[PDB]
């Protein structure tokens, strides 16, 4: 029931469970319950938050694992974000 | 001589290779010298009864990209004894990849390897894209993990 | 089974999950624990259709096939200013750049 | 190389065709595993224990190229194939029991040709 707030470069606020946000080693290091991302835009940060949910829901579970989808137009910025966030 | 190899047994083993992943699966048998031998592929969401032997070693990959897949929640599969007309199940599934590895997969599928250097990304990510999923490098790591585990 | 959602109002997005059998009011109680506004001061929308407190998330059209962890379904949220309800406003996210030549 | 009389080749192919096509009561073709030997690259221990390896593909190849000069020479190689099957594999294994039946099928098929 503990939540954290992740802010995108354009000012979007993403409220996610603290457990889910700890998926990122960088966020885990920075944590406090708020982190601002000066170089991650909302369209990438929302996708990163979808990954945190996906990882936590399916890590060590037998309820068939689906593919994590990535549209071609977001792939490059999402790769840059994944590398910076360490997840 | 290589630790990861099939046992030269003669007791047959009927196994069901069940592909519960969205990928086209390449089954890979490690021969008696631990060399990986590719076998016929498995379409997504299908099961096939195959003839193998006790102590034989298998791993499973994406037939197109060689991305590593899981079998019974792990990396290697070994058929056991058929307990009174009962085929063994090798449950092939999609791992939960890291967001970084999943992104590298998607960028590799979209860009030719000769063009990786033309992408506007940091220097270290070019090396990451070029470090393609490889069965031999994964066998080198699994051999090192076994050497550590038993110490 | 579980439904995975994005509760959206202005530039705020809450990632939460709930049971398909749970109600619209139980979801307003989750919003109360985070945004500190009681359920009576909230209106919830699937696209632009207002949702009833006693209706389940399943009955609203949020199911495990349409509300997945990797692709959550959006729930619009509007609050009550004084005694009148504000018009539903969800600010969009940014747009990705144009696809590079080598990716096309 | 010297060509065999057509009647002897006709007999040799009829005997081996009976052996190769033979099916059990469950419809299973018993010669299947015996058609091709596994390569020495994939199973070298077979070639270490079996001094003179032979499979049915080689026997058909020996009839066609007139290597066997009599029905006794064909029988010698079929009995060698079955003897090798019984040497490499253990008693009770399906392959060991399949080789004995094919051996008996060869002998009845040959006795049919003898009238
Ligand atoms: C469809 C699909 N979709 C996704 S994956 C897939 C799929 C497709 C095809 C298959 C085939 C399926 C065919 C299996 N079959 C291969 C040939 C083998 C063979 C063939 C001829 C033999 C013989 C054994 N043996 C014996 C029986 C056991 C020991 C050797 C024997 N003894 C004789 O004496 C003999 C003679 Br007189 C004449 C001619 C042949 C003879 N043969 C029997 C099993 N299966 C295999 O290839 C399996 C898998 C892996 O475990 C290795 N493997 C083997 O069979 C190995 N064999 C052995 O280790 C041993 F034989 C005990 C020593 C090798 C060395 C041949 C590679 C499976 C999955």
């Amino acid at each position: 029931m503990m939540y954290v707030k992740l802010i995108s470069s354009d000012g979007h606020e993403f409220i996610v469970k603290r457990e889910h946000a700890l998926t990122s080693g960088t966020i885990k290091a920075m944590l406090t319950n708020e982190v601002n991302f000066r170089e991650i835009p909302s369209h990438v940060l929302s996708k990163v938050c979808m990954y945190f949910t996906y990882k936590v829901r399916y890590t060590n579970s037998s309820t068939e694992i689906p593919e994590f989808p990535i549209a071609p137009e977001i792939a490059l910025e999402l790769l840059m974000a994944a590398n910076f966030l360490d997840c | 001589r290589p630790v990861l190899r099939s046992v030269n047994s003669r007791e047959p083993s009927q196994v069901i290779f069940c592909n519960r992943s969205p990928r086209v699966v390449l089954p890979v048998w490690l021969n008696f010298d631990g060399e990986p031998q590719p076998y016929p592929t498995l379409p997504p969401g299908t099961g096939r009864r195959i003839h193998s032997y006790r102590g034989h070693l298998w791993l499973f990959r994406d037939a197109g990209t060689h991305d590593g897949l899981l079998v019974n929640q792990t990396e290697l599969f070994v058929p056991s004894l058929n307990v009174d007309g009962q085929p063994i199940f090798a449950n092939i599934t999609l791992p939960v990849y890291t967001l970084k590895e999943r992104c590298l997969q998607v960028v590799r599928s979209l860009v030719k390897p000769e063009n990786y250097r033309r992408l506007d990304i940091v220097r270290s990510l070019y090396e990451d894209l070029e470090d393609h999923p490889n069965v031999q490098k994964d066998l080198e790591r699994l051999t090192q993990e076994r050497i550590a585990h038993q110490r | 089974m579980d439904v995975f959602l994005m509760i959206r109002r202005h530039k705020t997005t809450i990632f939460t999950d709930a049971k398909e059998s749970s109600t619209v009011f139980e979801l307003k109680r989750i919003v109360e624990g985070i945004l500190k506004r009681p359920p009576d001061e909230q209106r919830l929308y699937k696209d632009d259709q207002l949702l009833d407190d006693g209706k389940t998330l399943g009955e609203c059209g949020f199911t495990s096939q349409t509300a997945r962890p990797q692709a959550p379904a959006t729930v619009g949220l509007a609050f009550r200013a004084d005694d009148t309800f504000e018009a539903l406003c969800i600010e969009p996210f940014s747009s990705p750049p144009e696809l590079p030549d080598v990716m096309k | 190389l010297s060509p065999n009389p057509p009647k002897l080749t006709k007999q040799m192919n009829a005997i081996i065709d009976t052996v190769i096509n033979y099916k059990d009561s469950s419809g299973r073709q018993l010669s299947e595993v015996f058609i091709q030997l596994p390569s020495r690259k994939e199973l070298p221990e077979y070639y270490e224990l079996i001094r003179k390896p032979v499979d049915f593909k080689k026997i058909k190849e020996r009839i066609r190229n007139h290597k066997y000069r009599s029905l006794g020479d064909l029988e010698k190689d079929v009995m060698l194939l079955c003897h090798n099957a019984q040497t490499f594999n253990l008693e009770g294994s399906q392959i060991y029991e399949d080789s004995i039946v094919l051996q008996s099928v060869f002998k009845s098929a040959r006795q049919k040709i003898a009238k």
